[PDB]
RNA sequence: CGCGGGGUGGAGCAGCUGGUAGCUCGUCGGGCUCAUAACCCGAAGGUCGUCGGUUCAAAUCCGGCCCCCGCAACCA
RNA sequence: ACUAUG
RNA sequence: UACCCGCAGAAGAAGCACCGGCUAACUCCGUGCCAGCAGCCGCGGUAAUACGGAGGGUGCAAGCGUUAAUCGGAAUUACUGGGCGUAAAGCGCACGCAGGCGGUUUGUUAAGUCAGAUGUGAAAUCCCCGGGCUCAACCUGGGAACUGCAUCUGAUACUGGCAAGCUUGAGUCUCGUAGAGGGGGGUAGAAUUCCAGGUGUAGCGGUGAAAUGCGUAGAGAUCUGGAGGAAUACCGGUGGCGAAGGCGGCCCCCUGGACGAAGACUGACGCUCAGGUGCGAAAGCGUGGGGAGCAAACAGGAUUAGAUACCCUGGUAGUCCACGCCGUAAACGAUGUCGACUUGGAGGUUGUGCCCUUGAGGCGUGGCUUCCGGAGCUAACGCGUUAAGUCGACCGCCUGGGGAGUACGGCCGCAAGGUUAAAACUCAAAUGAAUUGACGGGGGCCCGCACAAGCGGUGGAGCAUGUGGUUUAAUUCGAUGCAACGCGAAGAACCUUACCUGGUCUUGACAUCCACGGAAGUUUUCAGAGAUGAGAAUGUGCCUUCGGGAACCGUGAGACAGGUGCUGCAUGGCUGUCGUCAGCUCGUGUUGUGAAAUGUUGGGUUAAGUCCCGCAACGAGCGCAACCCUUAUCCUUUGUUGCCAGCGGUCCGGCCGGGAACUCAAAGGAGACUGCCAGUGAUAAACUGGAGGAAGGUGGGGAUGACGUCAAGUCAUCAUGGCCCUUACGACCAGGGCUACACACGUGCUACAAUGGCGCAUACAAAGAGAAGCGACCUCGCGAGAGCAAGCGGACCUCAUAAAGUGCGUCGUAGUCCGGAUUGGAGUCUGCAACUCGACUCCAUGAAGUCGGAAUCGCUAGUAAUCGUGGAUCAGAAUGCCACGGUG
């Protein structure tokens, strides 16, 4: 044609910028559920 | 397409020139610049006087302006009075001693320049443009123009977009060189800028 | 961790038997078209993860370090 | 052997 | 209290909506697709009659507007009063119960129907004629009306009932004819596939071209024999039959309908049909058979950007039979069934009756069917006795587009799904026929360096120049597919100049007006880059009812100037472009409801809407053509500065007597018109050939550019509406810049060489320019040039030796005796000034380049190619631009 258009465009400007304490954790330790004889029943693998 | 100027293609066939003097190369540019100012003057003065055509020849030293006009009375004023006070401001502009003549124009309806001036006048006092055109065509055709087109152009009745209405009547053969096609032109200065007005006027052939 | 495999142009791949880095796509430049895509022509581009050894010479052989996968981590 | 879009 | 009388003073008493159209009423300012308006179309993006405000106007008016609600308009649910071929709309086709409708005649009944009478239909309301409130609303007297229902008494044409008939509608019987009508059972021949053999040898097959595929384990081709399944060439037909779906070899068995002829028989037994029942292509489903060919899915091969496709090689369900289901299709004539009436023509098919059957024939009469077309109908297309015409009976269906034939529910189904069938929400349209265009990988005819046939280039190299980008203080602004890019610019060192830097001015560099002072001018002066700022002299042109006025300069304040600032999308003018393409229109008539059409198309022909002939057209205009310039032959006149044939003389030169022939010069005329001959052709227009002619069919070249197209280009040539700046966006100056350079593109020039390079001699042009100009001769300089100096406003003189060419010598296929870029040194000229940045000369230096990828340009004859010459612009600065001849 040759019509008056009316476009838009952004600009966007943003700047740049550049371990968890053992005190803060409690650690339950306890027995597992499931399959395998005398060893599963007794020991406390699970955390 | 663009047309050749119908006066200009027909010079030294059926139209004659308007400046009809001889020069060599020293004085040619000067004569042209004089003849320009003697016309640029006599147009500005004799605006009401209805002037078709200002011929200029140069015999001897002296300059000789013929004027053609619808209204001899208003140029000659009284006892000349006006002719003679044209001469002595012309004869400055040339430099040489001058000589004004006059001719009539018997039918101002059949001169291109006067028809155009006429129409261009009416458009400045805010006349409807289709009337102004169509009067002019009728008037020429009842005084025996073999044909006539007129052509106004550009913001007509103060529109916001330009147009060019035109209006022929009879025969107007512009590729025929033999044809006498009296042609001319005028700008109306209105409040809506300019409107331009062409006018061709066939009068028969040879 | 125990065992084994892999890091190569921008992407996916080949070259790993020491002396020579290719393939398809992408990028760049030119054309064709009113224009874009396809199509035609021409040109570039790889510290071979990283550090250190061995050799006259390391993408290639050898060691450490880092990331990425796969297999194993069983009998009570 | 040609092909798509605006 | 109504009502009546007195007092005072225009006093105490006008708003609301609208003004774009519908719809009565218009202009400014603000605003700039924002804010907002809006019932619907839509308004608003810098000139808004549509927003907001103002002024004016229109309409209502103690009210005026908005919203909601009903009817209207809406014939848009149609009783009055609509439709259904293509716009929404005819069930896929039948049978048929309730229902609706029913030929003709006599009698009777009196239900419908009609007439009259009585009873009732409350009053108010409505309507009419009155009356009362000052009028009006309001109140009220009398009437009419309450279209209705019942009872009684008549009428009996129509409808109905009951009875008795009739024969034309509808049926039954008799006899024949045609038919792919249906169901079951046999059978024939051709072909494909496979199986088993014989002959035989390298391909076959397939495609646009291939490959996958088959083949030396013997394919394809060919011959013999066998198996099996499916379909029936020819006949074959806008032929036939069937309610529709449908039905196609021949034969038999069972069976349905249609039609015709003449007569006999029943006596309205009829038509239509909601719900109901049946029939119903293909695909698909179930159980069981079969399986040649074909072939959804699927596989591989191609094609392609991809190719889940079109094409190829294979291939399973399916297609086939039996018995069940499914119930749908553009199941279409997109046209429900039945009946009646209303001009014609051409056919086909099947009966039948009359006729020297005398002929495959002449004259009629039924049935079914194809194509034209009249009246009429229809929005139009079309339909048109087989209606979509004129009527009647019954049924089905439609009520904007999407949502959606969908969801939910019901019914049917083995399933797939069918059938019935909504609403919210959303848009202001969606749709039909016809018209003008434009478009088509639709068709036909015709053109053009469009292709083909050819010759030469561009794209690669170095330079010139323009453009983009990048850079810069600035690289001024514009032109951007064809139709910008050696374009504006026919010529940027300063100027130009519009840009940057710094330095200056403010009624101004430029113009008009008034005021006051000085005749204009001349001449050096020191600062400063320059603009600019501080000094000596000099007349008095001119008239003076003598004031000064006029020529011209500075100073003064304001009206103003100024602006290459913005908008080419507000404009004029001018230009490019399709395109020198043959087209583009009008008037009056006519056709059509109309947009429109016709003319303008058709048959010939032309370069041409050129010309002829036709034809509801007849004419006209703009274009084509011609009229104009130039070139090609001749004639007439006129001969200097041009010319020299025949004459004399010579310094051998048209140079000097002379000549007026010839070339040439530039005025005036002649000549070319299909004019003449033959043939072709509708006796036409024209075409093909021939003659004479310098030229022949528009002889060659230019100028000439229709209506219009692209909001094409240009506000920076000029003009111009509006906006903008006005101690700056105006104005003056010096220096810089427009010439920058990692790059990319355009247009040119020069090359890469023996058709050539260098050296020496030697021939034949045209067209131009010239006074602040062209500049000879002679002298100086290697040269560019310099010094001196005739001539020439120019057929006289100068620029000015044309070069390719030709002859003789030389180089030997080499990055060269090809090529000239680049750089160093030294000059010349123009110019106040060549650093940035001119051209030319001399000496030296001697890059790239060995004929250019994809691609791409120009040209049909004095053309292309190649060779020089001149001009405008211009102080100087042409490889560009415009022009000229040579060879060809």
């Amino acid at each position: 044609g040759g019509r008056r258009h009316t476009s838009f465009s952004s600009a966007f400007v943003y700047p740049e910028v550049d371990e968890i304490n053992p005190a803060d954790l409690r650690i339950d330790v306890y027995r597992t559920s499931g399959a395998g004889g005398q060893h599963v029943n007794r020991t406390e693998s699970a955390v | 397409g663009q047309k050749v100027h119908p006066n200009g293609i027909r010079l030294g066939i059926v139209k004659p020139w308007n400046s009809t003097w001889f020069a060599n190369t020293k004085e040619f540019a000067d004569n042209l610049d004089s003849d320009f100012k003697v016309r640029q003057y006599l147009t500005k003065e004799l605006a009401k006087a209805s002037v078709s055509r200002i011929v200029i020849e140069r015999p001897a030293k002296s300059i000789r302006v013929t004027i053609h006009t619808a209204r001899p009375g208003i140029v000659i004023g009284k006892k000349g009075e006006d002719v003679e006070k044209l001469r002595k401001v012309v004869a400055d502009i040339a430099g040489v001693p001058a000589q004004i003549n006059i001719a009539e124009v018997r039918k101002p309806e059949l001169d291109a320049k006067l028809v155009a001036d006429s129409i261009t006048s009416q458009l400045e006092r805010r006349v409807m443009f289709r009337r102004a055109m169509k009067r002019a065509v009728q008037n020429a055709m009842r005084l025996g123009a073999k044909g006539i087109k007129v052509e106004v152009s550009g913001r007509l009745g103060g529109a916001e977009i330009a147009r060019t209405e035109w209006y022929r009547e009879g025969r107007v053969p512009l590729h025929t060189l033999r044809a006498d096609i009296d042609y001319n032109t005028s700008e109306a200065h209105t409040t809506y800028g300019v409107i331009g007005v062409k006018v061709w006027i066939f009068k028969g052939e040879i």
